[PDB]
């Protein structure tokens, strides 16, 4: 294809049939991604970030936007769906999607059923991109429904935990190959 | 010098134009002792607040008002003796037309000629789908929602400096606030600052602080303030460039809630940028992103006056936010604080001497003329020397002045 592939920490390309931990490029920013309740909601669970640098969080499954499989390689600037390969007490879909509602005036990426589907139904479309023009393998995630918005994590503990959402500063990520599940 | 941000995230919706409304606030702004007013991005923009500029020269298309109204506003401020600084959004730009590929990558400057009329060649190399892959790679971070401008392209630099000089000469702006400064290199910012010769310039460099397993900032944030100091040094430590002190804002956010010991570093110096290079730091409590209606990193609402008691008496250049001054009913207390700072000659490089930093008490003396106290600690009279009278007090804060 055209967009370069996304690489994991060992330099290999991301595969659509493998699980990866999405860690901070700088460990000073915390650990991997996970799921957590908050802001008064029991379910659906928000996509949270573990504040502890030694915590890898939950492995994630990255998949070419539904009808796009080909060589199983995951490339930059391409629509992708993301799911946590983990079990939850909410017993709901564990796939990410941008929230249609604000919680504490902030827009977060959540889990479970899409409450108010847009005609486009692109709430679950994300993209992986290089954070800067540098060669280093450091990325950022974007929510791309109507427009693409960079994602960052709210680290002020509002709502009970750190949550992923539409905010600065954008979270610069790295992918570590995780065990199969 | 004290800055004032003259807008919030909702200003563009104001009935009758924001520039027009602000005209009625200039007497009050000038009388408070404010020396610089930071105005919103002035050009045409796809997003109403102005942070997605298209036709850079088209000021008449702004939601804030037109060119005439802007010029009158600046004219009134200048007459009052206050400078005006423009919000310069140049990391990214939105295109006016679609090219052959059906991609919105053909730009338009807003003039009938070819000024700013670039194409996908001026877009950063790897910024897909906009770029045509012929430009240079981005010198800094990418901004996801729009095409990033390739600042290494000579026509780009040339025509941008020309626009900056127009903003200054024709419109009358005195300086710049660089939006999303992490989007391009310090080398790039240096070119614009040197060639536009602003009297004042402040960059927005916002990166995450270092956190612990508890989910709160680490006690030491040197890595964070080092990054701000590194940028200033690269652009020119002798010039007009400064950076917003995000380190202090992040620490004050949590220190204020029963952890005032966070305000004293191991060396007995302030923990944020003001502890190392106060001359180059501009402090703030909240801005249109962190607070207002975006809530990215809000200061605890019930303790905002503690934030103002700190920045208004401390080294560095403080920046007062619109809402807090006019909408929250804090005007009188804030006014008093600026007055205390102004009458004692406190400036960006005033000497800070931290006397106490307990969980419930932060006591500091600045320039040997003013003593500030933050915290619920009821009686601290035993700690305040002779010849000091109370100059201002409020919710969990008090300030004494000598003589
Ligand atoms: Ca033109
Ligand atoms: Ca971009
Ligand atoms: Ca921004
Ligand atoms: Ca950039």
């Amino acid at each position: 294809a055209d967009p370069p592939p996304v690489h994991d920490t060992d330099g290999h390309e991301l595969r659509a049939d493998a699980n990866y931990y999405v860690l901070s490029a700088n460990r000073a920013h915390g650990g991997g991604l996970t799921m957590a309740p908050g802001h008064g909601r029991h379910c659906p669970l928000f996509v949270s970030q573990d504040p502890n640098g030694q915590h890898d969080g939950f492995p994630v499954r990255i998949t070419p936007y539904g009808v796009a499989p080909s060589d199983k390689i995951i490339r930059l600037s391409t629509d992708v769906r993301i799911s946590f390969r983990a079990y939850t007490t909410c017993l709901q879909s564990t796939e990410w999607h941008i929230d249609s509602e604000l919680a504490a005036g902030r827009r977060h990426v959540i889990t479970g059923p899409v409450k108010d589907p847009s005609p486009s139904g692109r709430e679950n479309a994300f993209r992986i991109e290089k954070y800067s023009g540098a060669e280093v393998h450091e990325y950022k995630l974007m929510s791309c429904g109507d427009w693409c918005q960079d994602l960052g994590v709210f680290r002020d503990l509002k709502g009970g935990a750190w949550f992923l959402g539409a905010t600065e500063p954008y979270h610069v990520v790295v992918f570590k190959k995780a065990p199969p599940a | 010098q004290v800055l004032f941000q003259g807008f919030n995230w909702e200003s563009w919706k104001h009935n009758g134009g924001w520039y027009n409304f602000l005209m009625g606030k200039v007497d009050d702004i000038a009388a408070a002792g404010i020396t610089h007013v930071w105005l919103p991005p002035a050009s045409q923009s796809v997003a109403e607040q102005g942070y997605m500029p298209g036709r850079l020269y088209d000021l008449d298309a702004s939601k804030y008002g037109n060119k005439a109204q802007l010029k009158s506003l600046i004219g009134a401020l200048h007459g009052k003796g206050v400078k005006a600084i423009a919000d310069i959004v140049i990391n990214h730009r939105t295109a006016e037309h679609k090219d052959g590929r059906g991609i919105y990558c053909i730009f338009e400057g807003g003039t009938p000629d070819a000024r700013l009329d670039w194409g996908p060649h001026m877009i950063c190399r790897d910024d897909r789908p906009y770029a045509d892959g012929t430009g240079n790679p981005d010198t800094g971070a990418d901004f996801g929602a729009a095409p990033d401008i390739d600042h290494l392209n000579l026509r780009v630099q040339k025509e941008l400096v020309e626009w900056l000089n127009w903003l200054k000469a024709d419109i009358g702006f005195d300086g710049w606030r660089f939006d999303f400064a992490k989007g391009y290199s310090a080398d790039v910012a240096k070119i614009y600052i040197d060639r536009s010769e602003p009297s004042f310039a402040v960059a927005e460099i916002w990166t995450s602080l270092a956190y612990g397993g508890d989910g709160k900032p680490n006690l030491n944030q040197d890595q964070h303030r080092q990054e701000l100091v590194n940028w200033v040094d690269k652009v020119g430590g002798k010039g007009p460039a400064t950076t917003f002190d995000f380190t202090t804002k992040g620490i004050l956010n949590v220190a204020v809630e029963g952890e005032l010991w966070r305000l004293r570093g191991t060396d007995g110096k302030a923990p944020g940028m003001i502890g190392w290079w106060p001359a180059k730091a501009v402090t703030f409590v909240d801005n249109h992103d962190t607070g207002s209606t975006q809530h990215m990193w809000p200061f605890p609402s019930d303790r905002v006056m503690q934030g103002y008691a700190y920045i208004l008496t401390h080294p560095g250049t403080p920046c007062i936010f619109y809402d807090h001054f006019f909408d929250w009913g804090l005007k009188e207390e804030i006014d008093r604080l600026v007055s205390v700072r102004t009458r004692h000659g406190i400036h960006n490089e005033s000497k800070l001497q931290i006397i106490e930093a307990d969980a419930d008490l932060y006591l500091a003396e600045i320039d040997g003329k003013v003593i500030v106290k933050l915290g619920p600690r009821y009686d601290v009279g035993n700690l305040i020397p002779g010849g000091f009278k109370v100059a201002a007090h409020g919710n969990d804060y008090a300030v004494w002045e000598k003589i």
